[PDB]
Formats: C-alpha cells, structure tokens, sequence
C-alpha cells in the first residue's frame, strides 16, 4: 500500500509499504530516498511517537496514511 | 571524562 512521509520543511515522501512491515523498515526506505539515518529519524502518527519494532498495522496505519518525519540527534561527543 | 560537552 502507499503512505505518505511529511516534515515540516515542505517536502512530502510517498512510500510502497505492507501493512505487516515495521517502522524500522520504513526508516530504511526514508535513508534510501533522503539520506537522513535511521537513528536521526523520529516518526509521529495519530499523536504517538512510533517505536521501531512495532508494526504499520499495530498502529492501524492504512493506505493515504500520513506519518510526520522530524529529525533528533543529541550530541554524543564529550564526557 | 568528567567535564561534558557536547563538541
Ligand atoms: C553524560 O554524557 C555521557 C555520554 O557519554 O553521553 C552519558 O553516558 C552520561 O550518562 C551522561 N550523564 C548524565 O546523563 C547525567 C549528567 C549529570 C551531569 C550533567 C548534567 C547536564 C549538563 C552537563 C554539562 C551535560
Ligand atoms: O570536547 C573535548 O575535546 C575538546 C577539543 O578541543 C577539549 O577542549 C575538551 O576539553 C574535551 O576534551
């Protein structure tokens, strides 16, 4: 099915995905088209913040669907 | 360590 990836910068990314597929996966797909890696990824949808490792379906996410994309890198450098 | 950051 296909859904729908939105930031806030103004850019739309339109995916093919199953229903049965991961929110892991889809930040896989999201690295290929943008180059954003996985771990700078925060996906948002109906007011949650999405775990990867759980599924599309589980957070009942269907076909025209809409996920919000926003990015999130603490500095890791120091101690 | 023992000073912080982030660099
Ligand atoms: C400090 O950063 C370490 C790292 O390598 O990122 C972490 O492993 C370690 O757990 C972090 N320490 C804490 O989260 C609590 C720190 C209390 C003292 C710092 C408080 C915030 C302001 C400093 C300068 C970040
Ligand atoms: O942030 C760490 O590296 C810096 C290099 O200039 C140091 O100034 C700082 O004290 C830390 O060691």
């Amino acid at each position: 099915m296909q859904i729908f990836v939105k930031t806030l910068t103004g850019k739309t990314i339109t995916l093919e995905v199953e229903p049965s597929d991961t929110i892991e996966n889809v930040k896989a797909k999201i690295q290929d088209k943008e180059g954003i890696p996985p771990d700078q990824q925060r996906l948002i949808f109906a007011g949650k913040q999405l775990e990867d490792g759980r599924t599309l379906s589980d957070y009942n996410i269907q076909k025209e669907s809409t996920l919000h994309l926003v990015l999130r890198l603490r500095g890791c450098k120091x101690x | 360590x023992x000073x912080x950051x982030y660099x």
